[PDB]
């Protein structure tokens, strides 16, 4: 039921980590336990695949709506 | 554009094509989430290429990623989808979620977030101790 609510969750939590991602010494950081010590080429790589999930996370939302 | 920001977008795009193509598949791209600690589904690996593209021809040139970094990520009505994300949650119809409501639906709904992050989200939100938080200000917050 209600096929909006994990869109919804989706969509918001995606825009957030998006965000918390341009701060480098936000907790969103500490998430990738399997990368001990993240060096410089790893934010570049998170910080893009965290784009591409932002926008699947808006066409799901929309999709549902 | 700067050329400072196509510059480094340069750089990026070069972390995910490996074999010089100038294209990024949707395997490439899951070697590199792969490479964090991650498992993805071969279609969530198709999903994220099918966003980025413009082409159809299944891969990412340099110009669609281009085109995805430069994206407007908080004026191209980002708002207002974000905005009826959260009127899911507000049934009361109050512009008003609780804190509380926000983590469990942060930690146990959709990606999940690491607890951590919600206390960082709830404390740099409309969280003034009114545990209630008024997401007209956390839009905001991220565009
Ligand atoms: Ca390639
Ligand atoms: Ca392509």
């Amino acid at each position: 039921f209600n096929r909006q609510i994990p869109a919804a969750a989706s969509l918001i939590q995606t825009a957030w980590r998006c965000y918390a991602a341009e701060n480098p010494d936000s907790s969103t950081w500490k998430i990738y336990i399997r990368i001990s010590q993240l060096r410089e080429h790893h934010r570049a790589t998170i910080k893009v695949i965290r784009r591409m999930q932002y926008f699947v996370a808006k066409k799901k939302f929309q999709q549902a709506r | 554009l700067t050329e400072e920001q196509i510059a480094e977008f340069k750089e990026a795009f070069s972390l995910f094509d490996k074999d010089g193509d100038g294209t990024i598949t949707t395997k490439e791209l899951g070697t590199v989430m792969r490479s964090l600690g991650q498992n993805p589904t071969e279609a969530e690996l198709q999903d994220m290429i099918n966003e980025v593209d413009a082409d159809g021809n299944g891969t990412i040139d340099f110009p669609e990623f281009l085109t995805m970094m430069a994206r407007k990520m908080k004026d191209t009505d980002s708002e207002e989808e974000i905005r009826e994300a959260f009127r899911v949650f507000d049934k009361d119809g109050n512009g008003y979620i609780s804190a509380a409501e926000l983590r469990h639906v942060m930690t146990n709904l959709g990606e999940k977030l690491t607890d951590e992050e919600v206390d960082e989200m709830i404390r740099e939100a409309d969280i003034d101790g009114d545990g209630q938080v008024n997401y007209e200000e956390f839009v905001q917050m991220m565009t």
